[PDB]
């Protein structure tokens, strides 16, 4: 359900820019494997030390600039393209069918879509591409570090598929209801500021007090739903990722003693196991921010 | 237990030969008994709740020593892992496999796991018959501990024995175990033939729950397992989900509604001091108001720093006993007939201790999200309570109507909302800020046990990465202020375009398309360049993570060149230390600006904290000056 | 849309606020009898095995406490012969419990401890074998299954007989075996409001069987119709034909009781007919047909009904029209 | 202060002047079934052991009467082999009774006395093992426990419905399992005096269930209220609201009967409500609440009652006020 979004603010230059960011992160995991293989060279004891430590810092500034290049000035073309194409696409329309329409949904969805999407879209977008790129990157990297018997990716994407499916549903519902719960509170806050002499007129001022307490009570319950979402999100994702860390320990066991263990990359599956669970965490919550955004 | 002639040897000596293999076999019978009794009661309760049961809606009961029963069930897990770990080493000796040496440890795990199911079956149905069958076990297990100790004293090592360490840990559990068995609410004895506690059966929480669609009660397993299976089943159902995701507020049972009120009431009690109202006075009363959960959740955060920080240390051991130990191939040098406490960082113990680092990683993320959870609940009761005394305060006061004559009171309402939720959001990660420098100092200390120049590289990288974070983010905040002003001009031209929809077709199309598109491109151009500065600071952030990457390369390069040694330790392990640093860097500067917004929000809160007979009545617009109306006298008959 | 009981039976109800689950735990036999066959076999198989292992460990212990099994001394006689392995003690334990008496493992007069233990092993293992016999029998006598053969129609009918409006329901039996002294009770479950302002959610008011004598039950071999005469005491006295089927959302439950001619147990078969499940104007088609040998009953006509000319007025109006006539 | 039966049940009564205890002794089975589990196990364990010792003494006697056990003569063959000790005969006796058949102790054709004795040992030991099976089964079928799940309210209420004063009592069930054909009988136990001068200590007069048909029982899945219409035949016709609760010291008993859908046995649940246990003016709060799936019943409201405006006059006065109106 992203084919509508793929045409937003251009397709070709964004595809080449984000493609160059993905290639820059492939150069980043190339720096990871080169530092790992030269770490095996130091473990075998320089020979290519100028080549190793000099060549291992190439894609640092290149990853820092190219990885942030796809959304570097994308707010400008998204700003004039989305704002000008939207204001022109609604400006050239006849005023009869626009005159027979509620202006609250039009101006609310229009202006809030422009400020909210134009302000908060590229941060969660580039964070989503970075999180997924790192997740599949170290996922397949530590997966190849494991033997082919030690992949076991089908239970990982099985329970992870369960988690992203039903947490996608219940998280969309929870962010929907908790997101929608806020506005009537401020509505009767404006009513609370306006009818103050009416609160002097209402001889039972406790009616708005207990109704008020029901409103803030409902927002507090919605906050408990938010903590439920982060609760099962973090605990479930870190739990299954911890099972992936134990499977990584099995891979280091069989690859360690079952045959000739390599001079390096033994702890690469361990550091990439803990950071693999971190990648499932920020990948899941980044999938949530990509769902709402 | 027999290899060649051991059984005969054991048989010859009086008293079961001081318990050579008998002390181990003695322990096993009780575990079997505790597991053979259990299946009938466990299985039946498993079947009666699967075909026809009415207790599938709402049922809960509490017992004295619940938190000490879980702490003893968790500590017995660490002692069961440990016994087996020592046991594995003994079996390997590679001479003969003694089966009766590691069996007592494997029976216990099943038994202790069966004891947890007995506590759950007892927490469902309240009867003392189970605590009497457990007490019968705790006592038989207590007597078996003595034999090992008794056997051991004659055959004493001191501190050089690993069997003893496991036994010692186990002994404490039995001692701890007695109190649970000493419950006064159990009527299994001949004395007090009636129920000693009649107010125990009825719970306040159940009554909250009985009328509750969703109970949402804290008094649970505390694993965040049922809080997700109740929402989760509905989510999984397709028909149910549509209904649930719409009427969720109705679906919500408003359970913590009886606990929100206490917090409002608690706030008043905290305020009740001997000194006048003050920003400091309301601050320390608020910290005194929350009570347990502040330092409690901070202490759980410090435990999360304890389990989380070590993370990498277990990993080094694998590179040493696996990688560096290339041709060691020597299992033991002590008395091979028993277990010894030395060399506990073995190769296999690095594996199972690495899985123990995974389990403690579940303890660290679990306690981390737990203190996060109590923090979010604390902020919920915070904004609810301060909201309650807030609108009750302005609803009750009605003072200084001159500023209330202006629209500044509505600005106090809007800024009361944005500053109030900005204040709970300011309090949102306060134990994370309290536990951040302990993690930075401890991780920097272990980095100092690695090397010096790497700690200078990464510590200088974070030491430069923080002021660019909060200063460049402050520049993005001023960009949000000016861009918020130009976007407010876009809202003014937007409602002016609503006036254009109220206007004609050709005139508002030409003048409002040209004027609104030109001025909207003007303010959207200033906010477009402001958006380029904000995305430039986000790229500053993107660049910052390679700052750490640069440090990692400069750390290994310069720390390699200053010294004269090479190792695979600091790459994997010290890379791991660097990962830890990132969460605390931007969370540290974000906690700093959260503290500045916290002092500003408490400052704004303290700033807000400030038939008819009529005879000789005087009325004012402002009590600081002379009354506007003087000596007004009239009376109105009904 | 809201239902009380299914068209087949076993109406499910939700219970809130339970006091104790301990009493239920204490009452073991009913639950055991109630549970399905797969779990029931599992309870008796594991509890037996769970016992067999307990009698085997303490027997591997009496040989370990004497120690005669590994040294193989010829003068020292073992309390039980042929105990060479750990498994052998378990095998011996099975022997005593089931009284197999293989003969390979013999018991002597050397240890006065194991012989008293052997008695405790035999009496408890003879007791659970007996307790199991009574529990399996109780499930061999459950009569829910007999009750199923008791079939009720698809819909109901309301037509005037002899000048009075009546409600008709038909029931049949698919077995050659019968039911003795089977009384039927029909209740109208609707939410009524009293003149004082009290709203009872589900009030149960009983309707007459219209037997002249004062009937409770009737001999059921072939499908018979039950009739409900609408008088001044009947709640359906103020109901119209096309207005009552949709406007009202109530239900009427059928309670068929009785005993089996094979087993003493008395069973119950229940169903409910909604406002849309009741038909006005038609009647039940005659099932009984006389042949040369006996009277045959076709069950495909059981769910068939035919429409005949009936009045479109309510019973208060029908008695009012006849009292004015 | 004087009570007849407890708020839970099992009313205790004192009996004086017993004629014979022999009949009770003769009637063994009922008493055995009635006794608790700890003693019951003790009766079957000791009676077995008591038998095992009798079959062992006479077996130690047939070897002592032949005398072949101590001299060890090779030509003289023993009637039973391997009998070396006194204990061995007892072990052999256990073997025959439980049919263990160990094989160590063999019986021969030398003594025609022990073989006929062996038959008497086996038939009596096979008989008590069978008699025990029927006694334990009878306890596996006791239905008092099923009756407990039948709960009665804390207090009672008396309010006028439809213009007539009624007494209300509510009962509920905590199980998913039901009770068939369960008839309820309520009796008023008060000490009445006749016009001739006779004082009967506790007279039991029955009160109507007010079912229109002539009711005995009602289908109980959810908590239902029973109503007692105060007419000219009701003893509570001459009672005032605030004067009857303290002045009178009487009691009204509830008799709930019925059978289990799992077992043929019919059980009874009883309670009693005193003069202070009855409330005037309030009513039973509605337990049934309709949800999306089914109808839920909360039991915390079961012991809750709400007060509504009711007349402070007696039923004779209330019918008198309406007959004058
Ligand atoms: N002490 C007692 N306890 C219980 N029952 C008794 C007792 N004495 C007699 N009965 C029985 O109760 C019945 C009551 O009648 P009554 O007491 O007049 O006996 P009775 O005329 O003396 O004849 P009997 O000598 O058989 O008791 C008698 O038929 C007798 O069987
Ligand atoms: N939560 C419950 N679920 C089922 N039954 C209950 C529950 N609570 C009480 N009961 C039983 O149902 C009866 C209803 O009376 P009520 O609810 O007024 O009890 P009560 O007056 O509080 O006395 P108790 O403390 O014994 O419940 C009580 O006698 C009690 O035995």
């Amino acid at each position: 359900a992203c084919t509508k979004y793929l045409s937003s603010a251009g397709i070709l230059l964004l595809s080449l820019l984000v493609f160059s960011q993905l290639l820059k992160h492939m150069v980043l995991v190339a720096i990871d494997y080169w530092l790992a293989k030269w770490t095996d060279s130091a473990l075998v004891l320089q020979s290519v030390y100028a080549m190793v430590f000099t060549l291992l810092c190439s894609l640092g500034i290149v990853l820092c600039l190219v990885t942030s290049v796809t959304v570097e000035w994308t707010g400008l073309k998204v700003a004039k393209r989305l704002h000008r194409s939207l204001l022109n696409r609604i400006i050239l329309a006849p005023m009869r069918f626009f005159e027979t329409t509620p202006l609250g949904s039009i101006l609310n969805r229009f202006s809030s879509d422009c400020n909210t999407i134009d302000q908060h879209i590229p941060s969660t977008l580039e964070c989503l591409s970075r999180s997924t790129l790192l997740c599949v990157s170290a996922l397949t990297v530590i997966s190849y570090v494991t033997p082919v018997f030690l992949v076991a990716l089908l239970p990982l994407a099985v329970v992870c598929y369960f988690i992203q499916k039903y947490f996608r549903v219940a998280s969309r519902d929870l962010q929907q209801l908790d997101d929608t719960t806020q506005l009537p509170l401020v509505s009767h806050f404006a009513e609370t500021v306006e009818g103050l002499t009416t609160i002097r007129a209402f001889r039972y001022e406790a009616r708005f007090q207990q109704k008020l307490l029901e409103y803030t009570d409902s927002n507090n319950i919605a906050s408990l739903f938010l903590t439920a979402a982060n609760r099962w999100l973090e605990v479930c994702m870190e739990y299954i990722g911890a099972c992936v860390v134990l499977i990584a320990a099995a891979t280091s066991i069989s690859n360690s003693l079952h045959r000739e263990l390599s001079a390096g990359l033994v702890g690469l599956g361990l550091t990439y196991a803990l950071m693999v669970s971190n990648y499932l965490n920020w990948m899941v919550r980044n999938l949530a921010d990509m769902e709402i955004q | 237990c027999g290899t060649e002639n051991h059984s005969a040897a054991y048989r010859v000596d009086q008293g079961v030969l001081n318990n050579g293999c008998f002390v181990d076999a003695l322990n096993v019978v009780p575990h079997v008994f505790l597991l053979f009794i259990t299946f009938p009661i466990l299985f039946i309760g498993w079947g009666s709740q699967s075909s026809k049961v009415h207790i599938h809606h709402s049922t809960w009961l509490h017992f004295p020593g619940h938190n000490l029963r879980w702490i003893l069930t968790f500590i017995l897990l660490f002692v069961l892992v440990c016994e087996i770990a020592e046991g594995i080493l003994s079996d390997g000796v590679t001479e003969s496999r003694h089966l009766h040496l590691y069996m007592p440890a494997g029976m216990a795990f099943m038994a202790a796991i069966t004891s947890v199911v007995y506590y759950h079956n007892i927490e469902t149905s309240n009867f003392p018959k189970l605590l009497i069958a457990l007490l019968i076990y705790w006592t038989l297990a207590f007597i078996t501990k003595t034999i090992k100790f008794v056997k051991f004293y004659d055959h004493a090592i001191g501190f050089s024995q690993l069997r003893f360490c496991l036994t010692g840990l186990l002994v404490i559990l039995y001692g701890m175990l007695l109190l649970v068995e000493v419950n006064v609410i159990r009527v299994r004895r001949y004395i007090f033939f009636k129920t000693p506690r009649e107010v125990k059966p009825p719970e306040d929480l159940q009554d909250l729950g009985v009328r509750f669609l969703q109970p949402f009660v804290n008094l649970l397993s505390k694993g965040t397992y049922w809080w997700m299976n109740a929402f989760i089943k509905t989510a999984h159902k397709k028909p149910i989900d549509l209904r649930a995701i719409a009427k969720l507020p109705i679906a919500m049972r408003a359970l913590t509604n009886y606990q929100r009120l206490c917090v409002a009431f608690d706030a008043q009690a905290r305020k009740d001091t001997q000194s006048p109202q003050g920003a400091r006075a309301i601050w320390r009363a608020l910290c005194h108001a929350f009570g347990r959960r502040l330092i409690l959740s901070s202490t759980f955060r410090i435990l999360a720093d304890l389990l989380g920080f070590a993370g990498p240390l277990c990993i080094f051991g694998i590179v040493d006993h696996l990688g560096k130990e290339n041709h060691v191939f020597q299992p033991k040098t002590q008395f091979l007939g028993v277990y010894f406490v030395s060399s506990q960082e073995f190769l296999g113990n690095a594996y199972v201790l690495a899985v123990l680092l995974f389990l403690a990683l579940l303890l660290q993320r679990t306690f981390l999200q737990a203190s996060y959870y109590v923090a979010i609940e604390t902020g919920i009761n915070l904004r609810g309570a301060i909201q309650t005394k807030i609108y009750n305060k302005i609803m009750h006061m009605s003072t200084s109507n001159l500023s209330m004559g202006e629209m500044t009171a509505g600005q106090i309402c809007n800024l009361v909302a944005i500053d109030t939720n900005q204040l709970m959001w300011f309090f949102f990660l306060c134990p994370n800020l309290w536990t951040m420098p302990v993690q930075i100092i401890v991780g920097v200390i272990l980095l100092y046990y690695i090397l010096g120049v790497s700690a200078l590289i990464g510590a200088a990288v974070i030491i430069l990465l923080a002021p660019v974070q909060y200063f460049v983010a402050t520049k993005l905040s001023q960009a949000q202020r000016t861009t918020l002003e130009h976007s407010n001009e876009r809202l003014k031209q937007t409602n002016e375009m609503l006036r254009g929809m109220k206007l004609l077709k050709l005139y508002a199309w030409e003048s409002i398309f040209c004027s609104r598109v030109e001025v909207t491109r003007r303010k959207e151009m200033t906010s477009l360049r402001a958006f380029a500065v904000y995305t430039s600071i986000s790229i500053f952030m993107n660049t910052a993570i390679p700052i750490a990457a640069v440090l990692i390369t400069f750390v290994g390069h310069v720390s390699f060149f200053k010294e004269s040694d090479l190792s695979p330790s600091v790459a994997f392990a010290s890379l791991s230390l660097f990962h830890i640093l990132v969460t605390p860097l931007f969370l540290l500067s974000s906690v700093v600006r959260s503290t500045v917004k916290a002092l500003v929000s408490v400052q704004k809160l303290s700033e807000f904290l400030s038939c008819v007979q009529i005879i000789g009545g005087f009325f004012t617009w402002t009590p600081d000056g002379i009354p506007t109306l003087s000596n007004i006298t009239i009376r109105i008959p009904r | 849309r809201a239902r009380f009981v299914s068209k087949k039976g076993n109406c499910n109800v939700a219970h809130k606020n339970i006091r104790e689950q301990g009493r239920f735990l204490q009452d073991v036999f009913t639950t055991l009898v109630d549970l399905k066959w797969p779990h029931t076999l599992l309870i008796f198989t594991m509890s037996f095995l769970c016992s067999w292992l307990l009698f085997a460990m303490v027997w591997w212990l009496i040989a370990f406490a004497h120690g005669d099994l590994a040294p193989g001394e010829g003068t020292n006689v073992p309390c039980v012969t042929s105990i060479h392995s750990f498994s052998s003690a378990f095998l011996f334990s099975i022997e005593v419990q089931v009284t197999i008496g293989f003969g390979g493992r013999m018991v002597t007069e050397e240890c006065p401890l194991a012989i008293l233990i052997l008695i405790v092993q035999n009496i408890v293992g003879l007791m659970i074998n007996a307790i199991m016999l009574g529990c399996i029998f109780m499930k061999t006598a459950q009569a829910h299954r007999r009750a199923e053969t008791l079939i009720f129609s698809k819909h109901a009918v309301i037509t005037p007989r002899h000048g009075r409006l009546c409600f008709m329901l038909r029931v049949g039996d698919l077995r050659k075996s019968m039911i003795i002294s089977a009384t039927i009770h029909m209740q109208v479950v609707r939410k009524t409001t009293s003149p004082e302002g009290e709203v009872v959610p589900l009030h149960q008011v009983d309707i007459p069987m219209e037997n002249g004598v004062g009937g409770n039950s009737i001999f059921l071999v072939a499908p018979l119709i039950i009739y409900h005469v609408i008088d001044s005491n009947s709640p359906l006295y103020d109901l119209a034909p096309s207005d009552l089927h949709h406007h009202q959302d109530l239900e009427i439950i059928v309670i068929l009781e009785g005993v089996v001619e094979t087993t003493g147990i008395t069973t119950q078969a229940r169903t409910s007919y909604l406002a849309d499940e009741i038909l006005w104007g038609q009647r039940f088609v005659p099932i009984v047909a006389e042949e040369d040998g006996r009277y045959s009953v076709d069950y495909s006509k059981f769910g068939n009904t035919v429409k005949v000319p009936t009045p479109l007025c309510t019973a208060r109006q029908l008695d009012e029209d006849r009292s004015l006539l």
